[PDB]
């Protein structure tokens, strides 16, 4: 745990899913994430705390640095800074005029990150281009990565184990809730061939929808999918393949994220 | 209207949306409520978006909330409405077991009245009629808020996180044609949702996904029969009826028995909701 009395809270930064952000200054610019959690029963908490062991662990170029959590200023996690904006701001909201090979690049650098948080068995559920930064420019930098323990209500003793999270992304089978435990490689892929849908069209899915329930049940009932005639007149055809491969609606088919960074190992 | 000039006073409540909180307005001294709504969108669509909910301005009925203004000012979007002192019905559903069949009726009235308003004059579908989005008063009085008013504003929206529940009917669900109907709908579930003590959906928990296709391919819900009379069973049937043609308009809800018999009955809706809220 991280005291609270070297780290200092600065402007607010937003809220999320799960926790709101403060800018810190705790050993140098860092962000403080108060958890929506109010009494973090015990159980949640070791199992976090656990957590804040594996993802501090952690070391990519392509992923945000966890320094760890404190328990004074509420529940509260401490995580790298980046001063470079997220990727939802530059693909929507300052609609960043990327070119093909940056946008390649971008795919490309997120899937190293998804590689390796899936070789140390870390699912980063919550996946979206809300969560990726354009660190230094160009370097792509996953945050909020794990944290199933947090994102996720408990009910006591037991995870409520329901969807928690933007739906643009979500997977059909953990938006179904068939199974206990549907959050696994195979969803992040599906949520990263989402990001991959936005970095190839400029907008987020099924635009044609204005209501997000309507989104949840035509997508996990499968009547609604991202259409691939929004895609670049530009964009490399095995580029298209790729991300149709990724958002298909069963999962056991998508692709694990090795095939995905051979496929643009072999695009660029 | 601008940020620096209101005082927080306290919170009145966060959705998924945002969060709305009782403020003080320091140049008239008068309280109101202030609806934040994050979200991540363009300057043009920033300024679309204001300049639509403008048109709130005109929105003048008993049965609709008050409007001042609306504005951005860091990657949210402000809306400035009048004060509720009973807050919304979710309050009084967390209040009071369940809410009685004539304040039912009462409410039942005003939403079809500002639901009827809202169309003949501005055009405009309420599409989120739900037990947080109408609003009551200290004196009596039963408004709506969260209405269509924006589209550019519910196209922002679509990108939201996941939900716990949901007020749809299904026509809008499976991606039909969509009307008024929708909202009678919504309301009826919202008419169950009040008269029992539970989320109705899944009749005497459920994720989202699940909601929604049991509101789509099921029967809709139906009240408990034996201690509601057979009127407002009627009143919500009618208006809980999966095929929008069958499911009757709102010239036929004002001439339904319910409405103008809850209309004729007189109840002091002011003092139940004093007696049940403190
Ligand atoms: N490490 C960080 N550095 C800079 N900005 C950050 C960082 N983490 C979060 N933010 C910002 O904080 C705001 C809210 O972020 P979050 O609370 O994580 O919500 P989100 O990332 O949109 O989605 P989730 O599901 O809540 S993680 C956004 O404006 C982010 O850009
Ligand atoms: N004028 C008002 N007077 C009193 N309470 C209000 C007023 N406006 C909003 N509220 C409260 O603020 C809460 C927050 O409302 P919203 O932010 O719109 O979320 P919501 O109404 O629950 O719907 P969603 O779908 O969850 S965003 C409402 O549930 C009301 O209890
Ligand atoms: O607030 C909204 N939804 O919140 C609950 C879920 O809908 C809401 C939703 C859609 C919308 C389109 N144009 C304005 N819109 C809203 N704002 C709003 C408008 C008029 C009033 I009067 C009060 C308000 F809060
Ligand atoms: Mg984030
Ligand atoms: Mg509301």
């Amino acid at each position: 745990e991280i005291e609270a009395s070297e780290v200092m809270l600065s402007t607010r930064i937003g809220s999320g899913s799960f926790g709101t952000v403060y800018k810190g200054k705790w050993h140098g610019d860092v962000a403080v994430k108060i958890l929506k959690v109010v009494d973090p029963t015990p159980e949640q908490f070791q199992a976090f705390r656990n957590e804040v062991a594996v993802l501090r662990k952690t070391r990519h170029v392509n992923i945000l640095l966890f320094m760890g959590y404190m328990t004074k200023d509420n529940l509260a996690i401490v995580t790298q800074w980046c001063e470079g904006s997220s990727l939802y701001k530059h693909l929507h909201v300052q609609e960043t005029k990327f070119q093909m090979f940056q946008l390649i690049d971008i795919a490309r650098q997120t899937a190293q990150g998804m590689d390796y948080l899936h070789a140390k068995n870390i699912i980063h559920r919550d996946m979206k281009s809300n969560n990726i930064f354009l660190h230094e420019g160009l370097t792509v930098k996953i945050g909020d990565f794990g944290l199933a323990t947090v994102k996720s209500r408990w009910s006591g003793s037991q995870q409520v184990e329901q969807p928690t999270g933007s739906v643009l992304w979500m997977a059909p089978e953990v938006i179904r809730m068939q199974d206990n435990n549907p959050f696994s490689f195979q969803s992040d892929v599906y949520s990263y061939g989402i990001v991959l849908y936005e970095l190839m069209t400029g907008e987020l899915p099924y635009s044609h929808i204005n209501n997000r329930d309507q989104i949840i049940f035509m997508v996990g009932r499968g009547y609604a999918s991202p259409d691939l005639s929004k895609l670049y007149k530009n964009c490399p055809k095995a580029m298209k393949r790729l991300v149709a491969e990724c958002v298909k609606k069963v999962k056991e088919e998508r692709p694990l994220f090795p095939q995905i960074l051979s496929s643009i190992e072999l695009l660029q | 209207l601008k940020d620096d000039d209101f005082e927080k006073i306290s919170e009145l409540g966060a959705g998924n949306g945002g969060v709305v909180f009782k403020v003080s307005h320091k140049p008239s001294g008068l309280v109101m409520a202030r609806k934040l709504i994050h979200l991540e969108i363009k300057p043009a669509i920033r300024n679309q978006i204001i300049r639509e909910l403008q048109v709130l301005h005109e929105c003048n009925s008993p049965y609709i909330v008050g409007f001042y203004g609306a504005f951005y000012s860091d990657g949210e979007i402000s809306i400035c409405m009048e004060h509720m002192d009973g807050g919304s019905l979710d309050q009084v559903l967390k209040k009071a077991g369940r809410i009685p069949e004539q304040i039912l009726g009462k409410v039942s009235i005003a939403v079809i009245k500002g639901l009827t308003y809202l169309r003949e004059k501005h055009k405009i579908m309420h599409r989120d009629v739900k037990p947080s989005n109408i609003l009551v008063n200290s004196r009596g009085e039963i408004k709506l808020c969260d209405f269509g008013v924006s589209g550019q504003l519910i196209d922002a929206m679509a990108n939201a996180f996941v939900g716990t529940r949901s007020y749809m009917s299904p026509e809008r669900l499976q991606g039909t044609h969509y009307s008024v109907q929708s909202d009678i709908w919504s309301m009826g579930l919202s008419l169950v949702e009040m008269a029992v003590g539970r989320y109705p959906i899944p009749p005497p928990p459920m994720a989202i996904f699940e909601l929604l296709d049991y509101i789509v391919n099921e029967p809709p819900p139906k009240l408990p029969s034996g201690v509601f009379s057979l009127e407002f069973q009627d009143f919500v049937n009618k208006c809980l009826i999966k095929n929008p043609a069958e499911r009757a308009d709102l010239k036929q809800l004002m001439v339904h028995a319910f409405i103008k018999r809850s209309d004729a009955e007189e109840v002091d809706f002011a003092g139940w909701l004093c007696s049940t809220i403190g």
